[PDB]
RNA sequence: GUGGUGGCGAUAGCGAGAAGGAUACACCUGUUCCCAUGCCGAACACAGAAGUUAAGCUUCUUAGCGCCGAUUGUAGUGAAGGGUUUCCCUUUGUGAGAGUAGGACGUCGCCACG
RNA sequence: GCGGUCGCCUCCUAAAAGGUAACGGAGGCGCCCAAAGGUUCCCUCAGAAUGGUUGGAAAUCAUUCGAAGAGUGUAAAGGCAGAAGGGAGCUUGACUGCGAGACCUACAAGUCGAGCAGGGACGAAAGUCGGGCUUAGUGAUCCGGUGGUUCCGCAUGGAAGGGCCAUCGCUCAACGGAUAAAAGCUACCCUGGGGAUAACAGGCUUAUCUCCCCCAAGAGUCCACAUCGACGGGGAGGUUUGGCACCUCGAUGUCGGCUCGUCGCAUCCUGGGGCUGUAGUCGGUCCCAAGGGUUGGGCUGUUCGCCCAUUAAAGCGGCACGCG
RNA sequence: UGAUGGAGGUAGAGCACUGUUUGGACUAGGGGCCCAUCUCGGGUUACCGAAUUCAGAUAAACUCCGAAUGCCAUUCAUUUAUAUCCGGGAGUCAGACUGCGAGUGAUAAGAUCCGUAGUCGAAAGGGAAACAGCCCAGACCACCAGCUAAGGUCCCAAAAUA
C-alpha cells in the first residue's frame, strides 16, 4: 500500500515537502534531512 | 548572356510551384514575353518550367 | 479491440545545420539518444539536446555510426 | 500449405508492381514453370497445380514448389454491412509478380517434364512459360 | 628503438605465423607496511629486484575473416507525357542495394628515455 | 437498434522533416521503488563446449569460445556494453526561490532548459545531483478539510469571517467535467426538419446467385471428352442473397390476384440438323430457330410448393419484383 | 530557382537481426520393430526429425543498406514582391470528382477514409455527340480582322478524299 504524504519540519513545525511512500515497505513515519525554507537550513524532517 | 522567355502555355491546372516559377521570372498572360541573365538561377527556374515556355538566346 | 492511439510528439529535429540559434534553443527531440550532444550541447532530462550557447548547429557523426550535435559561436 | 504460425493474424493485400524480387531462374530442377504476369496464387490453387504434376509424372522424379502463401486474406460475410472491424481470416495467397519460377521438375524426360507444367499451368490462375535450367 | 599520450569512420580491426627485451613495459618475489577479497595478496594496495621472453607487450610476414570500395548496368523515382490504365510504357533528370575491379595488416601529432 | 468505443502512452497505417483519418492492424496505463533515487569507486552479459556427488535437459563449480544473441520494475518504439546493465560505501538534489531561451500549441494546458542565489549529498579534485534509460501512471473551476501567514478585520479593540502560500477530498473513466440530486412506455400520439438518413422501386458494384466456358483426374467393361466430369482456372447476365446511400420523406402506394398485354432467348411444344454407349419405338447431348402456342382444378392471402386430371407443351425472365 | 550543409529510414533492394519458408547433407532426439531385457545393450525403416551447414525465397508492424522527392537553414546568388505584427468586419466547420500514394472493401462500387495536385464548388468559352469534377483555356467592353491551344480536316460541319 503506497500513500502520498507530508513531511514536516520538526523545529518549525511547518509542512514543508510532500512525497510519498509504501506503508507495508517502510511502517515507521518516514524521517530525512531536506532544506527549510522558513528557517532557510538543512533539518529533520519527519512524516505526520 | 541573355535569354528570351516566352510563356506558350496557360498556368490554369499547374502546381503551385510552376505557377510562382512563371510569376518570379515575371511573366504575366499567354505569350507575354521577358529577358533575363542566364544565370544558373534562371536556367533552373526555366528547366522546371520547360513545358510551359519558350527560350531564345 | 483496435483503436487507440496516442498523440504524436512531434519529435525529430528542431534547428538545421548552420542555424544560428540563441543558447537554450531545442536542437532535437528524441526518445533514447538517436544523436548525442556535441559541443555547448546539453541533454535534457527526456533526451532532448539543446544549446548550452549561441552559435551556429552543426550535425557531425561520432565515429562509425553514431550522430552528434555542436553549437559553434562566431 | 499454411504457415505453422504467424507474427500478425491480419495483414495488408499489398501491391504487386515489378518483377519479382528473386528466384527468378530455375536453382533445383531442370525444368520450371515460369510466370508471364502477376497476380495472387492461393494455397489451392498451389496443390492443385502440384496434384496434376506429379499424378502425370506417375509421382516419379522431384517436385519443387518455389512459392509458398506466407500471406493471409479475409472476407466478410454476406449480408454484412461496412465496417466494424477487419473481417477474419478466410484464405493464404502468395503473391507472385512476373518472372518467379512458382514450380521446378527433375528427373524426367523433356516430354513428360513440357507436358507436367503444361497441366499445372492451366490450374493455376497466371499465364505461364517453361523454362530450362541454364 | 622503446614507453607514455592523443587526432582521424577497422583502409586503425580479427585470425595465423616469426623476432626482442639493451633500456623501457612486463610478467616475476613477498604481505611488514597503508589498503583488500561479499572466501582467496587471483584482483586491488603496498615493498623488491631471483629468473624469463614463456605470456602480454612492440616489430615483422600474410588478404583467411572482418573493413573500405570505383566504373558499367539495372531497380526505384522528381518533372513532362501515353496506353488496352489493379498495371504498363515513352522522353528528360537523378540513381541505388546487390555484384564486382581494386584498396587495405594504418596514418597524422606531442613528450621521456635511446 | 444490439454489440463496441469515449481520457493517457507505444508501434504500423503515415507516402525517408513534422503533422495526417477510418466501428483500420496490434499492445499497454489509472502504478511501482525509501531503493529500483544521488554520488564515489568498482564490475560485464545470454548461451554453448568440456570436465565434474547428490544432480537428472536444466540447481551450484572450473577453463575456453562467445559484441550482445542478455539485462534495462512495468506495453511497444527508440537507446544503452565508454553503460542508462550489475555490485559495494556514504547519503536524501525524490532540494528552496527561480529561470535567459526554446519546443509544442486555438485556448486551457503540456515539454525541455543552460544559468543565478540559498543550503546541502557524494568525491581528493574535476565535477555530478531540481528523482528513476526515455516516452503513460492522470482531472479545470466551484465547494470543503488541514497547516502556515508581519495580509484584511464594516465606529474603535477584539471576534466572527475572509485573503495569500502549502496540501488533501474525483472510476467528475461519457475522463475540457450540464445539476448536490434523476429511470421507462406510447400502436391514442403530436410539432419542427431531412432523401444530410433507413424501408419499396430506380442507379453503381457483382462477392453471392443463374448461365456459359478452360484444363482433364476419374466414372463410363476397354475408351477423359456418347454421357457425367473432381481438384483448380476464366468469363457473361443483372432475374437471387448482398454492399453503397446517388433521385425521390412541402409523399415515387407497398405482396398476391384480375384486365391488358409487350419484349429477351439462356427454347417448354412444334420446325431443321450434328453426335451418340443412335438396331426399331423411345431417347440423351449439342447446334439453328422467338412464327405461333404454352390449362382446369383441391389447399393456402399467398409467390412458391404439393396434389388431382389433362396437354404437343403445361418454358425461363425483363417491362417501378409491368399494369391500384 | 540555383549553390551549399544538414535531419530522416520511405520506394527499391537485402538476409546482417526477428518472424514466415523450400530443397539437399548430417544427426541429436523421437517413433516403430526385433533379439535381450535389468528396457534394457544393440541393428533397422532411405518413418518423424531438433540444432548445425549448403543452396533458394519472403515481410505494413524485419533491416547489414538505402534513393528520387519533399523538409529545415544560409547577413549566399538571380528574379520577383510579397511576408510579419496591431486592430475593425466577416463567412466557413454537408464538399464532389479526376490523377497519383495507402488503408477499409472483394486489389467491387459514381463505395468509404486519409495524404497529395488539379478542376468544380464560386468559371463563362473550345473539344469529349449530349455530359459540374476529364483535355485546352480564365469572359472589363466593340469589330462582318489575324495567329494558335485541346481537338480536328469525306458529308451533316470550319478545315487534307494531303
Ligand atoms: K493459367
Ligand atoms: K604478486
Ligand atoms: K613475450
Ligand atoms: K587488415
Ligand atoms: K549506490
Ligand atoms: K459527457
Ligand atoms: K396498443
Ligand atoms: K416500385
Ligand atoms: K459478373
Ligand atoms: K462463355
Ligand atoms: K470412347
Ligand atoms: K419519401
Ligand atoms: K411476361
Ligand atoms: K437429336
Ligand atoms: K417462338
Ligand atoms: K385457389
Ligand atoms: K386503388
Ligand atoms: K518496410
Ligand atoms: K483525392
Ligand atoms: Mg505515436
Ligand atoms: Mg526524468
Ligand atoms: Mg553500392
Ligand atoms: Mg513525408
Ligand atoms: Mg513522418
Ligand atoms: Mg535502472
Ligand atoms: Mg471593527
Ligand atoms: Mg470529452
Ligand atoms: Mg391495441
Ligand atoms: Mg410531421
Ligand atoms: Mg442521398
Ligand atoms: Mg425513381
Ligand atoms: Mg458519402
Ligand atoms: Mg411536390
Ligand atoms: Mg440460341
Ligand atoms: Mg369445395
Ligand atoms: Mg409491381
Ligand atoms: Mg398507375
Ligand atoms: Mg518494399
Ligand atoms: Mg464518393
Ligand atoms: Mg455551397
Ligand atoms: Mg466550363
Ligand atoms: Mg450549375
Ligand atoms: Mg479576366
Ligand atoms: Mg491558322
Ligand atoms: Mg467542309
Ligand atoms: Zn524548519
Amino acid at each position: 500500500m503506497r500513500v502520498n504524504i507530508t513531511l514536516e519540519c520538526t523545529s518549525c513545525k511547518e509542512r514543508n515537502y510532500l512525497t510519498n511512500k509504501n506503508k507495508r515497505n517502510n511502517p515507521d513515519r518516514l524521517e530525512k534531512q531536506k532544506y527549510c525554507p522558513r528557517e532557510r537550513k538543512v533539518t529533520l524532517h519527519r512524516e505526520t | 548572356a541573355e535569354l528570351k522567355i516566352t510563356l506558350k502555355r496557360s498556368v490554369i491546372g499547374r502546381p503551385q510551384n510552376q505557377r510562382a516559377t512563371v510569376k518570379a521570372l515575371g511573366l504575366g498572360k499567354v505569350n507575354s514575353t521577358v529577358t533575363k541573365p542566364a544565370n544558373e538561377a534562371i536556367k533552373g527556374m526555366v528547366n522546371t518550367i520547360s513545358h510551359l515556355v519558350d527560350v531564345e538566346e | 479491440s483496435n483503436g487507440r492511439d496516442s498523440e504524436s510528439k512531434r519529435l525529430g529535429a528542431k534547428s538545421a545545420d548552420g542555424q544560428t540559434v540563441t543558447g537554450g534553443s531545442i536542437l532535437y527531440r528524441q526518445r533514447g539518444t538517436k544523436i548525442y550532444p556535441g559541443v555547448n550541447v546539453g541533454i535534457g532530462g527526456d533526451d532532448t539536446l539543446f544549446a548550452k550557447v549561441d552559435g551556429v548547429v552543426r550535425f557531425e557523426r561520432k565515429g562509425r555510426d553514431k550522430k552528434q550535435v555542436s553549437v559553434y559561436p562566431v | 500449405l499454411v504457415p505453422k504460425r504467424v507474427k500478425h493474424r491480419r495483414e495488408f493485400r499489398g501491391k504487386m508492381r515489378g518483377e519479382a524480387k528473386g528466384g527468378k531462374e530455375v536453382a533445383f530442377g531442370e525444368w520450371g514453370l515460369q510466370a508471364t504476369e502477376s497476380h495472387w496464387i492461393t494455397n489451392r490453387q498451389i496443390e492443385a497445380a502440384r496434384i496434376a504434376m506429379t499424378r502425370y509424372m506417375k509421382r516419379g522424379g522431384k517436385v519443387w514448389i518455389k512459392i509458398f502463401p506466407h500471406k493471409s486474406y479475409t472476407s466478410k460475410a454476406i449480408g454484412v454491412r461496412m465496417g466494424k472491424g477487419k473481417g477474419a481470416p478466410e484464405g493464404w495467397v502468395s503473391p507472385v509478380k512476373r518472372g518467379k519460377i512458382m514450380f521446378e521438375i527433375a528427373g524426367v524426360p523433356e516430354e513428360v517434364a513440357r507436358e507436367a507444367l503444361r497441366l499445372a499451368s492451366h490450374k493455376l490462375p497466371v499465364k505461364t512459360k517453361i523454362v530450362k535450367r541454364e
